[PDB]
């Protein structure tokens, strides 16, 4: 019944976000699928102009049947907007609502001893807050848009005057979901903050709370600070559309590049954000199916605490190729290099927890250890691109977006997959079956790598981001990377059936602590599921 | 002309260099990456070690040990190392990037939607620049038999479709070229890789980038900053030339 969304308690809220994250996740990963449909050969086969001529759904079915080069007016505004919707819907309406939201809402308070999170009317408001920002979103690609068409083609971050001068009222939808998500957002913070600071158990020291409880606190206060200044980012692109404003408006007086600055304030820190929970979730994975307690668990809490420091004084490193000074570029770079210091130590202290145990080489410690590697190799190429004198030829290139998607995709969305296995029977009851987790696990594996380390030599090779097209040249490697797509969406709808499976029909869960005494927080002290009313 | 600044078919590494600056990049990214590489390699094999080593069919009593002093000073302080020597070599690439020297050839360019406009204020030059099949030329984006005709009787092929303008920027061989970029309407962005050079060309601002080219031949890039609807269609084609062939090209332009 509808009792599921009024209510107030942590664990409801907590399963309503993981649910509607990976709901909104299939959707923008159908959206990829149509991206790499496009992308795996060279000249524009699927957007067409053509299409536009036929209703809204019978021109959606004939776009996903291509049709020859001489029958394909290209439709450059299309392919901008799914890329668009892809970035925006990842980064406000997916991964954060399911590590933050999800496991934060559900886990943090049992981590810590808490019966509730300090303000449970405002836990429930700050869903709705995301529902509807997810709904705006949605709709602005079926709004009045640029170029006389639907929806804002104008990338996730909204540089002006591009934004500014989109036309219809879409950009305008794009904004106030953005508004929406931020709130959503900050209220988890004032919660995930009171809480974690007011209502732990008698006991629970600070020195004595579990690392992911430590991952959410840290996320909570980097959305604090940076959330307030994208709302005045955007607010300030919403009054130059709008109320006459021009702050970003050269004629006007204004500089484009100022609202870079601020944008990128927050942009920086949001990646921190996406990925200090999966570092959380990781820790506890480890630690179960190494049978070995967390190595150096003050120097991970420190290092987390450092990383999320670091995070709100580097963010011009987006900015290399947009006018910054060679002392900016120079800061900037030597300030980013810094961020390898703390994540190598607990990368090492990972291995490190590893190293002697007793390993059981279960789904959710498959996901982990793929986490290490592919977090890693995302990581030393984030250093590369560090590089101003690099990244002059790697900016706005396939080199970035192969970057990204290996610290994002392959990294806080295999803290994801770590989180669902190994939490899954303790939240619904019911266990998934085991050499089910391990194939989607190798599909995933396998179809990510093929779909984005080649995306390392497009760029190295040249190739733009944000192309419906490309020099034939690009060939070889964008078909691999479409069909590593296609693989990885195949062990995603092959996921789903498993969690269908699993909810519906999977074995009992009829132990506390169904993995073993090294998972050996409060969570495991409680039946599967915890009853209603906890502590 | 040879062809020489372009993608090509598999590739895997950066496009040729035709500047000393380009030439810069390709040592210091080929320094990182092998670095990144043994780190990289490094990592996965402890993991693959510890994961057989320490499987619990070979190791069936885990270990208790939380803290190794000795390890964690040195793993704190090899990365340090590691970052310090890649900033010593690559901090002298960067101030010779972005440190513009005396120009022996200055071209103003300004990004459109969607082409891009040269000008040479010492000689009275300017002119726009348009991809070979779009609307300009008369083409909507697409290959076609006509976009393929007018690729020949430019000077190219069909495999330079999307790089190829229907005139370039004409430039003389080892000589300081100083290009100074900026926006008409939205952000645009100017690079060439083979020169190792890319700046946002904002409204309102103008901002430089040197290049001095060590052959002769064509060098093509395309827009770097989503600029809207024809952001994939409006490319970047530099020709290097003899000093003698750029005068040409010169006297070509000059009315009397
Ligand atoms: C989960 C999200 C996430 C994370 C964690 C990171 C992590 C990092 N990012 Fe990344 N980044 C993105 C998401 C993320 N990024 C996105 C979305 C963009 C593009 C936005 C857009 O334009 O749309 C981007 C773009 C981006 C750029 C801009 C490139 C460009 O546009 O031209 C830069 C530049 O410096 C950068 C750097 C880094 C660095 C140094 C790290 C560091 O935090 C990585 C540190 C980790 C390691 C180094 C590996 C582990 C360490 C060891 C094993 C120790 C030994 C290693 C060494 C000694 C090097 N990133
Ligand atoms: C978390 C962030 C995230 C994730 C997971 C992904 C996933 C994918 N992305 Fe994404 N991408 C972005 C963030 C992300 N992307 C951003 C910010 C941009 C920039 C947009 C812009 O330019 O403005 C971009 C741009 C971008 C491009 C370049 C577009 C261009 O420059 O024109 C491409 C090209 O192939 C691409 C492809 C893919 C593919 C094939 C996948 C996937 O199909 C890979 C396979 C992964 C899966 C099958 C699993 C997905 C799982 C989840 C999402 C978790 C769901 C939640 C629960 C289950 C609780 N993306
Ligand atoms: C007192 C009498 C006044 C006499 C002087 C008249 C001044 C002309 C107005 C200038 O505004 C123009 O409006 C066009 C129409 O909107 C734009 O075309 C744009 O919009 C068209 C959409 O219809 C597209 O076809 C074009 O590609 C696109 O450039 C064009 O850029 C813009 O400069
Ligand atoms: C695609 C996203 C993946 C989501 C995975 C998480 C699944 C968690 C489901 C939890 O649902 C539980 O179901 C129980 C009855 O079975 C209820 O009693 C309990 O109150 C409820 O919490
Ligand atoms: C479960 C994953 C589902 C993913 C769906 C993948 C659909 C694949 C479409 C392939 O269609 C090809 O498209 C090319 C143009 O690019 C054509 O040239 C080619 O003739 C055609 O065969
Ligand atoms: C830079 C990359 C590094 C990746 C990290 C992976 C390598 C981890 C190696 C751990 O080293 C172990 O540390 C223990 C603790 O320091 C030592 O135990 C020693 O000290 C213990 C602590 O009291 C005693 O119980 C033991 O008997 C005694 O052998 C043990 O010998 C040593 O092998
Ligand atoms: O520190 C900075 O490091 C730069 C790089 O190490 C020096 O650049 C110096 O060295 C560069 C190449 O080594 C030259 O491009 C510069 O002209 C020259 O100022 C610069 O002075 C110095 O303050
Ligand atoms: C004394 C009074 C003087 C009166 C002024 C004379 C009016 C002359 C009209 C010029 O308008 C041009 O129209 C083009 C065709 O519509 C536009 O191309 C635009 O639209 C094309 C078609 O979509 C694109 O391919 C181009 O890249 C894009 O710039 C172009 O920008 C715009 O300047
Ligand atoms: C208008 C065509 C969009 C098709 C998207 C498929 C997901
Ligand atoms: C002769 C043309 C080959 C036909 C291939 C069409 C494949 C389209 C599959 C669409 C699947 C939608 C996800
Ligand atoms: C030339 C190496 C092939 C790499 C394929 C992606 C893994
Ligand atoms: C070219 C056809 C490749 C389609 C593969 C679908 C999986
Ligand atoms: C550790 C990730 C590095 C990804 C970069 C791959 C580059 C390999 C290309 C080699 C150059 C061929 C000539
Ligand atoms: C003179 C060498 C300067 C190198 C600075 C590197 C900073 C990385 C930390
Ligand atoms: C090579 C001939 C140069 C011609 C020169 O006198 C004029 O372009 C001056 O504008
Ligand atoms: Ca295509
Ligand atoms: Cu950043
Ligand atoms: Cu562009
Ligand atoms: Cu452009
Ligand atoms: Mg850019
Ligand atoms: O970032």
């Amino acid at each position: 019944f509808t009792r599921w969304f009024m209510s107030t308690n942590h664990k409801d809220i907590g399963v309503l976000y993981l649910f509607t994250g990976g709901l909104v996740g299939l959707i923008s990963v159908a959206f990829t699928v149509y991206m790499r449909m496009e992308l795996m050969a060279p000249g524009v086969q699927f957007m067409c102009a053509e299409h536009l001529e036929s209703g809204l759904v019978k021109g959606f079915f004939q776009s996903l049947w291509p049709s020859a080069v001489e029958n394909c007016t290209p439709n450059g505004h299309l392919w901008n907007v799914m890329i668009t919707g892809h970035g925006i819907l990842m980064m406000f309406f997916v991964v954060i609502p399911a590590l933050f939201g999800g496991f934060g809402n559900y886990f943090m308070p049992l981590h810590i001893g808490a019966p509730d999170m300090a303000f449970p009317r405002m836990n429930n408001l700050s869903y709705w807050l995301y529902v509807a920002g997810t709904s705006l979103a949605v709709a602005s690609l079926f709004a009045p848009g640029g170029n006389g068409q639907l929806g804002s083609g104008i990338g996730w971050v909204l540089y002006p005057p591009l934004s500014t001068s989109e036309s219809g009222y879409s950009t305008d939808l794009a904004i106030f979901a953005v508004h929406l998500s931020g709130a959503s957002s900050i209220l988890g913070a004032i919660n995930m903050i009171t809480t974690f600071l007011n209502m732990r158990a008698p006991g629970m020291t600070m020195h004595k709370v579990p690392l992911f409880a430590w991952s959410i606190f840290v996320t909570a206060w980097l959305i604090l600070l940076a959330l307030p200044v994208l709302a005045g980012a955007i607010t300030m692109l919403l009054t130059d559309r709008n109320f006459g404003t021009t702050f970003f408006q050269p004629s006007g007086g204004g500089d484009p590049v100022l609202y870079q600055h601020i944008l990128w304030f927050f942009g920086h820190p949001e990646v921190y954000i996406i990925v200090l929970p999966a570092f959380g979730i990781v820790s506890h994975v480890i630690a179960t199916f190494a049978k070995k307690p967390i190595f150096g668990y003050l120097p991970m809490v420190y290092a987390m605490v450092a990383i999320g420091v670091l995070g709100f004084v580097v963010w011009a490193h987006h900015m290399y190729t947009a006018g910054l000074s060679l002392t900016q570029q120079s800061y900037f770079m030597m300030a980013t290099m810094v961020i390898a210091v703390p994540t190598g130590i607990m990368i090492f202290s990972w291995i490190a927890t590893m190293w002697g145990g007793s390993i059981e080489l279960k789904t959710p410690m498959l996901w982990a250890l793929g986490f290490l590697f592919l977090f890693t190799v995302g990581g030393v190429t984030g250093i590369v691109l560090s590089q101003a004198s690099v990244d002059r030829y790697y900016h706005d290139t396939y080199y970035v977006v192969a970057h990204f998607h290996y610290v994002m995709s392959l990294g806080a969305v295999f803290g994801i997959f770590a989180g669902i296995y190994f939490w899954i029977g303790k939240m619904s009851g019911r266990q998934y079956p085991e050499w089910a987790g391990k194939l989607h696990f190798w599909m995933m594996f396998v179809g990510a790598n093929l779909t984005f380390f080649p995306q390392h030599f497009l760029g190295r090779q040249g190739m733009p981001r944000r192309y419906i097209d490309y020099p034939e040249a690009f060939a070889t490697w964008n078909f691999v990377s479409s069909l590593g797509a296609f693989l990885s969406f195949a062990s995603f709808l092959f996921f789903l059936g498993v969690i269908f499976y699993t909810l519906t029909r999977g074995a009992r869960v009829t132990a506390n602590n169904y993995w073993n005494e090294h998972a050996d927080t409060l969570e495991w002290t409680l039946t599967s599921p915890p009853p209603e009313h906890t502590f | 002309l040879e062809i020489i600044g372009r993608p090509q078919p598999g590739g895997t590494g950066f496009q040729p260099s035709a500047s000393p600056v380009a030439t810069q990049i390709h040592w210091l990214d080929g320094f990182i990456l092998v670095i990144i590489a043994a780190i990289t390699i490094f990592v996965t094999l402890l993991i693959l070690y510890a994961v057989w080593r320490f499987h619990e069919k070979r190791n069936k009593v885990p270990a208790r040990f939380t803290h190794n002093s000795p390890l964690e000073i040195a793993w704190t302080i090899v990365p340090i190392v590691i970052l310090v020597a890649i900033g010593a070599f690559s901090l002298p690439v960067l101030f010779n990037q972005q440190e513009i020297p005396e120009a022996d050839v200055t071209v103003k360019v300004t990004g459109y939607q969607w082409y891009w406009g040269y000008e040479y204020p010492d000689e009275e030059i300017s002119f726009e620049s348009y991809m070979i099949g779009s609307p300009a030329t008369g083409g909507d984006n697409r290959m076609s038999p006509e976009v393929e005709q007018q690729l020949i009787e430019a000077g190219y092929s069909r495999d330079e479709f999307l790089l190829a303008t229907d005139t370039a920027m004409v430039v003389p061989v080892n000589k300081t070229v100083v290009v100074q970029v900026t926006g008409a309407d939205v952000i645009h962005s100017w690079t060439v890789p083979a020169f190792g050079v890319k700046q946002d060309a904002v409204p309102g601002r103008l901002a430089q980038l040197w290049f001095r080219a060590e052959r002769e031949g064509i060098f093509f890039g395309q827009c770097s900053e989503l600029c809207g609807i024809s952001h994939a269609y409006m490319p970047i084609t530099v020709k290097v030339v003899s000093e003698e062939a750029y005068a040409a090209w010169l006297e070509q332009h000059h009315h009397h």
